[PDB]
């Protein structure tokens, strides 16, 4: 359903709706599409569009 | 090491994806 990642680097909010996130903060995926996943902030319940390559998997 | 501050570019967002709602 939703798998976790963390933000390698900052994503840069520019578009109203995009989730702000900064490197290593940790993000919760909830609907990845195939190229931009909508996570979730850890920081307090931020909900916005995060790149396929900012952020990383846990793993690898 | 040295800068200490890296970011690679996004992705280009399907459709407006990352962009709007759908």
């Amino acid at each position: 359903q939703g798998d976790i990642v963390v933000a390698l680097y900052p994503y840069d909010g520019i578009h109203p709706d995009d989730l702000s996130f900064k490197k290593g903060e940790k993000m919760k995926v909830l609907e990845e599409h195939g190229e931009w996943w909508k996570a979730k902030s850890l920081l307090t319940k931020k909900e916005g569009f995060i790149p396929s390559n900012y952020v990383a998997k846990l793993n690898t | 090491w040295d800068p200490g501050m890296p970011t690679p570019p996004l992705p280009p967002r399907p459709a407006n994806l990352g962009e709007r709602q759908a």
